[PDB]
């Protein structure tokens, strides 16, 4: 079980940002419930590209950047994420 | 009214209204403006690139016989685009009166040397050099003077510690005199006795 | 990107390790004067000053403690320090909001 | 816009070259004339090493600039201007080690 | 719709109304004064504000008249010249030949006016009078004499410390602005009066005498104290912290400082750490070179990679420590990311960052129409809210609630009764009180952090969240930034003993227990005094305190504003977090950062919303959405909920500084005797 | 050193006309009193 | 000679153990 935390980043107003907004409102409290384990931090922060981070025990990163994908590719990422 | 403030005479202030209109006329491919200091202090401006040509006038007859430099002045401002501000005191002796022209300069851009115009300047140009990053085109010779000889940066620099970078000091184990940087004991206190409120409505800039 | 760090003989430890903080200066609280308050001025940061072994005096190694400028427009400021090649920490105008007053709100009722 | 000297790059470091043929050359008769008794390569090296300082400088005007701020040096030499102090001022020799390693300094002092 | 009038010659489209003297202040003139302050009140005394009318004859006080009708108004008319200079002459007729050696010497406005103004001649030539002292607590040193009548500070106390205690009294002169009857005048805010005072009639004993306003370096920062976090001026006589003055701010202090703040300092001074400390081997603490000291505990702390070692935070630390400190914990393979308050995380508010953020601005907190204390009184957690929301209750005719407690906030408020009860209550509607929570506009749910322990914290804030839940269907330190980096659960409660916990500063939670102690005596601790958890931890690691570092810290807002350098650590103490990059630097395992700046850009990865000092605003995560990822847990409640603090000195004592604190001490004292 | 008596308001100025700090009114009787640097005290 | 006496005045380890 590798992953110990997992980050997401959005800016608020970016346009491709909102594919990844549309990903919050309703996906999350699914992701959570599917998801008791690991910390899953969400963050506000007007970075113009929306990302996506990861850790390990080792302190390697997973560092996922995106731009404008539909909230499902966001999900798809998400389930590749894995142990 | 009298006793303390001083007169200020009318007289002068309009002979030297009425010169530097007289002037603002006879040239006025480069005097951005003739404004005379309410106490009696005529001074015109100039392009950076017309320092020869007016001062050359102005030693020239019609009036304008301002022989002798009385000096050359580097004021700096920190702002503006170009932040040195050359300044020219000027003589005329028969007419007894003094002018002062002056103009402005980038970090950068090479204004002439006015040593062939006014004369006695040649010292000058080596002064606002060591004193100053800027330089004079068609000087004989800049170099430092008022410095050491390595020292490097120019003091006056309104930027530029007081307490410099560096310090000579003697050391036996080579025998010699040597550079090091400042080591400054007691620290140079700062006071800040600048105040609040404005004591000047006669001036005072707008708001904006 | 007008640099100049040639020119200047500016020891590079100084141009580097450390940084210039423009702002417009506070009012004193306990003034209530405003003239201080306005126009830009550029602090440096804050470097090490310990103790004169003797006499106890506040001996102080940085070459540049004390330095501080005036300015008309921040833009201005840092485009300054730009061509100083000059890290910077620029900070906002903070003019007060102005407010409502009313000597005869304190007798509503 | 005036330039000060040379237009464009490469006409000024043609200038300053002829300046390292200069200096390079006179380097010996330094050692010689001020009976400085660094080895005589050091010079040279530490006149390379100076010609290093400044070797990312890319302005226009600014490097013709710093050939005249170049003459004035071997200007003072030349002319027993400056002295023995003044010359073996470049080499720090006094100064106490000041390694740029973070853990280093870290023991050392509270730095900036 | 606002009307043109005439500064002295220009036009002018001022506001509606507003006083001549805030017209003028528009144009940035500035009329000379004394009784007036902004974020006080107006008055008709000190009448050194005339300004002459373009054509009535008469002058007129500039704070009064508001404009209006095209009026132009000549500050600089020579009548106005003649009346200021009359009342100088009035001002100066009995303020005593003190400028030497009052403490206000150097920048009273009475000297400044005395100079713009006055006329320099004396022409008095008779007997000032002069009067006894009144004494008034541990802090003000009232003088008196030096007073001119300017109410200001009873207008300061009625209407924002809110204790009318002090007041004017008599009549011509002889009046007197001091209190009548003995009695002593403690407040939170009694320490801002040293601000406001107009003249050195009221000075802070404390500082008195210990310096001279020309001399101090001003730096500007922020507050520790409190993680309300307001900006203030630190003022040094060079190599040493002298005194602190706020610094205004419209967000959060604006112009006002607490008082627990104030003095904060002064326990720098004294007890501190300086060298590292190792336990000899008889146990006692022994001082130590950095080197070996550092090196020990780097090599110590890699037999237990993986899970193990345990970091301790202090209430106090500490951004780049975090960060420093977090790359040490994922570099490792294993970690406790421990802060201190017992804040519940299951149904986390964290990964939302919005549910432990004060949603409103502060600033937004005067538009809110009612109000809903939870358990903890605001007055002695965040001073400056309690100052912002009376400021309101004199603005606004608002509602506030306690939920609940006995505490003794200075304005009218309803009082409620116990946890589960009144919450869960109007929570169902069964409280009157859920009704008018329901025709409010803007509510505002204000829960304590102080309330979130109390046994079952996660019961207590799912009761308040369903409050949230219906108003919105009906419609109409060392805590805010570990959880802007998600170091949940932050409570101690993981253990399962760990061995070799990391104090950053252990004289906060080293009060509670050592039970992992027997496991494992050893404790690091990197704390900056000897209080509590040095004498209890093997390696002391000295380190720096608020001033020096440059590190943020976050508003509660979720402003994530920083402290400026400004007197350096005392002795061989570096600033803390560097510490650890040095720690990494050893371990093999450096970090990819080195400067602040680098690792600012770290900041500028793992959050990246952090490097935005000032920028509270966010995409939020709606209340709702929050209210449904906590619905799945849900648990039994109790009654009680009573807030730590209660009396002010209580209050006085928190942080291991304040206790380091003569002066804070000496108020302890004073309350209790 | 002994305190001057006083009923009740008075001067002070150090003793030295123009040589001494510069004057000031003490203000107490039965009470002790003052002052600027001058110790002269109006305990009575 | 140096005048007007100390600064911090730093705290130190009790001697007692633990
Ligand atoms: C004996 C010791 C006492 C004297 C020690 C040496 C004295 C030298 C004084 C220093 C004067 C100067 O360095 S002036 C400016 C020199 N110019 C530069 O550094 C330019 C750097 N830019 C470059 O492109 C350089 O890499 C080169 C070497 C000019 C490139 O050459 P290009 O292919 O033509
Ligand atoms: S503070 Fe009071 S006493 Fe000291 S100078 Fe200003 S006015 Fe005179
Ligand atoms: S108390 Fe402060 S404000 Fe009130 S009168 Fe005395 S000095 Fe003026
Ligand atoms: S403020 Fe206008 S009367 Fe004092």
């Amino acid at each position: 079980l590798g992953l110990r935390e997992i980050r997401i980043h959005l800016c608020q107003r970016s346009p491709g940002s909102q594919g990844v907004r549309d990903f919050i409102e309703k996906r999350y409290v699914e992701l959570k419930k599917a998801n008791p384990d690991l910390p899953i931090l969400i963050r506000e922060c007007s970075d113009v590209q929306p990302k996506l981070w990861a850790r390990y025990a080792f302190g390697q990163e997973k560092n996922v950047s995106l731009n404008n994908f539909s909230a499902d590719q966001v999900t798809r990422t998400l389930e590749n994420v894995l142990s | 009214t009298r006793p303390t403030i001083r007169p200020r005479n009318d007289v002068v202030h309009k002979q030297l209204s009425a010169f530097g209109q007289y002037v603002a006329e006879i040239l006025p491919k480069y005097v951005q403006q003739v404004q005379v200091s309410c106490f009696n202090e005529l001074e015109i401006f100039i392009h950076p690139d017309g320092v020869i040509p007016v001062l050359t006038f102005l030693r020239d007859h019609t009036n304008a016989q301002f022989k002798s430099l009385a000096d050359l002045t580097a004021v700096d401002v920190p702002t503006r685009q170009n932040r040195f501000e050359i300044v020219y005191n000027l003589l005329s002796l028969r007419f007894n009166s003094r002018i002062r022209v002056k103009t402005y300069t980038d970090e950068l851009t090479p204004i002439e040397s006015s040593v062939t115009v006014y004369k006695a300047a040649n010292w000058y140009e080596r002064e606002i050099w060591d004193m100053f990053g800027v330089f004079f085109a068609n000087h004989p010779d800049l170099r430092r003077i008022l410095t050491d000889y390595g020292f490097e940066g120019h003091p006056f620099r309104k930027d530029f510690p007081l307490s410099g970078y560096v310090e000579l000091r003697y050391d036996d184990e080579v025998k010699r005199v040597v550079a090091e940087p400042v080591e400054l004991a007691q620290e140079f206190r700062k006071f800040d006795l600048n105040s609040p409120w404005e004591a000047f409505p006669a001036y005072r800039q707008p708001p904006e | 990107k007008l640099d100049i760090t040639t020119l200047t003989g500016v020891p590079e430890e100084h141009i580097k390790t450390r940084k210039v903080r423009i702002f417009v200066p506070a009012r004193n609280n306990m003034q209530s004067g405003v003239n201080n308050t306005k126009k830009w001025k550029m602090e440096f940061d804050t470097r090490e000053r310990w103790e004169n072994p003797l006499m106890g005096w506040s001996s102080t190694a940085d070459p540049l403690s004390n330095l501080v400028l005036t300015f008309s427009t921040k833009e201005d400021a840092v485009a300054f320090a730009e061509k100083n090649g000059w890290s910077f920490d620029v900070e906002e105008r903070k003019v007060p909001k102005p407010k409502s007053k009313s000597y005869g709100a304190n007798f509503s009722w | 816009v005036k330039p000060i000297f040379s237009r464009d790059m490469n006409e000024a470091k043609r200038r300053v070259r002829e300046l390292y043929r200069a200096w390079y050359r006179e380097v010996p008769n330094t050692v010689h004339l001020f009976q400085l008794d660094i080895s005589v390569k050091q010079g040279r090296d530490k006149v390379r090493e100076m010609f290093m300082k400044n070797a990312h400088v890319t302005d226009p005007r600014v490097v013709d600039l710093l050939v005249i701020k170049g003459k004035m040096e071997l200007e003072e030499t030349i002319n027993v201007w400056k002295q023995r102090t003044h010359i073996m001022r470049f080499f720090h020799e006094t100064e106490a080690p000041r390694p740029t390693d973070f853990l280093s300094k870290f023991y050392v002092g509270h730095d900036p | 719709n606002l009307i043109e009038v005439f500064v002295d010659g220009q036009s002018v489209m001022v506001e509606p109304g507003t006083t001549v003297l805030q017209a003028c202040e528009k144009v940035g003139m500035q009329i000379p004064r004394f009784c007036y302050h902004e974020r006080l009140s107006v008055a008709g005394n000190c009448r050194m504000c005339l300004v002459e009318i373009e054509k009535a004859p008469k002058v007129v006080a500039a704070c009064a008249m508001p404009v209006m009708k095209g009026w132009n108004i000549l500050t600089n008319s020579e009548k106005s010249k003649k009346a200021r200079e009359g009342v100088m002459e009035f001002l100066l007729a009995n303020h005593p030949l003190d400028c030497p050696i009052c403490d206000q010497g150097g920048e009273c406005d009475l000297q400044d006016q005395s100079m713009m103004f006055g006329s320099d001649r004396s022409r008095f030539l008779e007997g000032k009078r002069a009067v006894e002292d009144k004494n008034i607590g541990p802090l003000v040193k009232t003088i008196m004499t030096r007073c001119i009548q300017c109410t200001r500070c009873i207008r300061f106390a009625s209407e924002i410390a809110g204790v009318d205690d002090l007041g004017t009294t008599g009549r011509g002169n002889d009046m007197q602005v001091g209190t009548y009857i003995e009695k002593m005048f403690m407040s939170e805010l009694s320490g801002n009066i040293i601000d406001i005072c107009p003249v050195g009639a009221l000075t802070s004993k404390p500082y008195a005498f210990t310096a001279r306003p020309w001399e101090t370096r001003k730096t500007e920062s922020i507050d520790v104290m409190d993680a309300v976090g307001s900006n203030i001026v630190v003022s040094t006589r060079t190599g040493e912290v002298m005194r602190i003055l706020p610094r205004m701010h419209e967000d959060i202090n604006e112009e006002w400082i607490s008082d627990k703040t104030r003095f904060a300092y002064d326990g720098l001074k004294r007890q501190r750490l300086t060298q590292p400390m190792i336990r000899n081997e008889k146990g006692l603490l022994t001082y130590t070179t950095w080197e070996d000291a550092l090196s020990r505990v780097a090599g110590m702390l890699q037999s237990f990679q993986g899970n193990d070692v345990a970091a301790i935070a202090g209430g106090l630390v500490d951004a780049e420590a975090l960060v420093a400190l977090k790359d040490l914990l994922n570099r490792v393979d294993s970690d406790s990311l421990c802060t201190e308050e017992v804040f519940p995380t299951a149904g986390a508010g964290t990964d939302l960052r919005s549910n432990y953020l004060l949603n409103t601005t502060i600033a937004g907190v005067e538009e809110a129409d009612v109000i809903l204390l939870v358990g903890t009184n605001p007055r002695f957690e965040a001073p400056l809210f309690n100052a912002r929301i009376r400021k309101s209750w004199l603005h606004n005719d608002l509602k506030v609630a306690l939920i609940g407690s006995p505490v003794d906030l200075t304005y009218r408020y309803d009082h409620l009764g116990d946890s589960p009860k009144i919450l869960q209550d109007i929570a169902s509607g069964n409280h009157p009180f859920s009704q008018i929570l329901k025709e409010a506009k803007k509510p505002m749910v204000v829960l304590g952090s102080s309330a979130l322990q109390r046994s079952d914290g996660t019961a207590i804030l799912a009761a308040v969240s369903n409050i949230a839940q219906n108003i919105r269907l009906s419609s109409g330190a060392s805590q805010v930034a570990a959880l802007d980096l998600g170091y949940k659960p932050g409570v101690e409660a993981i253990r399962k003993n760990p061995p070799k916990v990391l104090f950053l500063l252990g004289a906060d939670g080293g009060c509670i227990t050592r039970q992992d102690l027997p496991k494992d005596c050893f404790i690091i601790y990197q704390g900056h005094h000897g209080d509590v958890g040095a004498p209890m931890a093997d390696v002391i690691l000295p380190g720096a305190a608020y001033t020096e570092k440059s590190a943020t810290y976050v508003n509660t807002e979720g402003r994530a504003q920083q402290t400026k350098v400004a007197v350096t650590p005392p002795g061989l103490a570096r600033e803390d977090w560097k510490i650890i990059r040095a720690l990494s630097e050893i371990a093999g395992m450096t970090l990819p950062y080195d400067t602040l700046d680098q690792v600012r850009s770290r900041l500028e990865e793992v959050s990246p919303n952090l490097v935005r000092y000032d920028d509270v605003e966010g995409a939020n995560y709606f209340q709702q959405a929050n209210e449904l990822s906590k619905l799945v847990n849900q648990q039994l409640l109790a009654d009680p909920l009573v807030p730590p603090q209660l009396t002010i000195k209580d209050f006085y004592m928190t942080d291991s500084i304040s206790r380091a604190s003569q002066t804070m001490a000496k108020c302890v004292k004073a309350v209790t005797e | 050193p002994v305190s001057e008596v006083g009923s009740r308001v008075i001067s002070c100025d150090g003793g030295g006309g123009a040589l001494g700090h510069p004057r000031v009114y003490i203000n107490l009787d039965k009470e002790t009193k003052t002052g600027t640097c001058g110790y002269c005290g109006l305990q009575f | 000679y140096s005048t007007t006496r100390k600064k911090i005045q730093e705290w130190v380890p009790p001697s007692t153990p633990y």
